[PDB]
């Protein structure tokens, strides 16, 4: 019942050889569904369901917004380097924005910026305020507090963003609402007089999962990481005494599983 | 749909 | 610490001679410039695909690299990561877990 629409953009002075310096992507319920970069200079679909339900004018419009955003960040990288008295080197602008539909029907919206990986400025739509995290952000705040910008941003976050999120989840309802069962493997290794038990869940969807080690009824988790195909992976290990392998069970909680799975080494 | 930013 | 946190894993629990996909996921790093290469026996694997540069709520960057492969017994598979925060290129071995 919770749905999320999130857009992020990165502007880099040093993306690496042959790499685009400006990259943006959009996510619906955590699934990547659109992308733009400064090399191809086109906003493109990244799921079947967005491509099937949009048209040429949609992608021309998204492309126009990204291209305009690209130019403003090209300017911004220079503006900020001059504000910071920087003359070269590796610098990055990042921003992310979007909206959430909460399980109670209430709506969240946000838009925030970072320079060189730390907070720069952020918008609070409910109060129409900007928080400048550093002094170099204050001249920006002064501009963004004037003109049409903040009322328009508030309206986008509360109305346009939510309206589009509702469209997208309808377009993608089949794929977004599916369940895929993880294939679980338990694996053990003994080194330095310690038995390390690994429990891996392969290829589950949706993202939320709980994997834990129970002893007889201090775990390290790699978090939830993506596969190439829209499914997810997690690994959880625990350190045990050698010979105690029989005492441990890996428990897997997932929406696709009517009852949690319990796996032995 | 995306929302452009404005001049820094 | 803005170093890449790296995990190597296959799409499916692996078995000898069975088609699979090898994944290298790096996350938590800054700046965004990074080199990530899937290796087989010290040699670049063919057909690698790279995620477009993305980042987490905490602003740190992440990238998935993946490539189709059929794991051979007696071969070693790994992911080599180069990043400004590292003193050496770092090699993360895939554990086939069979």
């Amino acid at each position: 019942e919770l749905h999320t629409l999130r857009y992020i953009s990165t502007a880099m002075t040093d993306p690496g050889p042959g790499q685009p310096w400006f990259v943006d992507v959009g996510y619906v319920d955590g699934e990547l569904f659109t992308h733009y970069n400064s090399t191809a200079r086109r906003a493109v679909p990244r799921t079947e369901w967005i491509a099937a339900n949009t048209d040429q004018q949609y992608w021309d419009s998204e492309t126009q917004t990204s291209q305009r955003s690209e130019q403003i960040d090209r300017d911004g990288l220079g503006i900020l380097q001059r504000r910071y008295n920087q003359t070269g080197g590796s610098h990055t602008v990042q921003w992310m924005y979007g909206c959430d539909i909460l399980e109670d029907g209430t709506i969240r919206g946000y838009r925030q910026y970072a320079y060189d990986g730390r907070d720069f400025i952020a918008f609070d739509k409910g109060t129409m305020t900007f928080t400048a995290a550093v002094p170099e952000a204050v001249p920006t705040k002064r501009k963004w507090e004037e003109g049409d910008y903040a009322e328009g941003l508030k309206q986008y976050l509360e109305e346009t963003c939510v309206e589009w999120l509702r469209r997208y989840v309808e377009y993608g309802k089949a794929e977004l609402g599916r369940r895929e069962r993880p294939e679980v493997r338990v694996w053990g290794k003994e080194a330095d007089g310690i038995l390390t038990l690994s429990c891996r869940a392969h290829g589950f969807y949706p993202r939320p999962i709980a994997v834990s080690w129970l002893k007889d009824g201090d775990a390290q988790s790699g978090g939830i990481v993506p596969n190439g195909d829209g499914t997810y992976h997690t690994w959880v290990t625990i350190d045990a005494q050698p010979g105690d392998g029989d005492k441990y069970q890996c428990r897997v909680e997932h929406a696709s599983l009517p009852q949690p799975g319990l796996y032995s080494w | 749909r995306r929302r452009e930013q404005t001049d820094y | 610490d803005l170093t890449p946190k790296v995990q190597v894993y296959s799409r499916f629990p692996a078995s000898a001679g069975t088609k699979n996909v090898l994944n290298c996921f790096a996350a938590g790093f800054h700046p965004p410039k990074i080199s990530i290469t899937l290796m087989k026996d010290g040699v670049p694997m063919e057909g690698a695909q790279y995620s477009d540069m993305s980042f987490n709520d905490d602003w740190t960057f992440q990238r998935l690299v993946h490539a189709d492969f059929t794991p051979s017994s007696g071969s070693t598979y790994a992911c080599k990561v180069e990043h400004e925060t590292l003193k050496e290129p770092q090699v993360y071995k895939w554990d086939p877990e069979f």
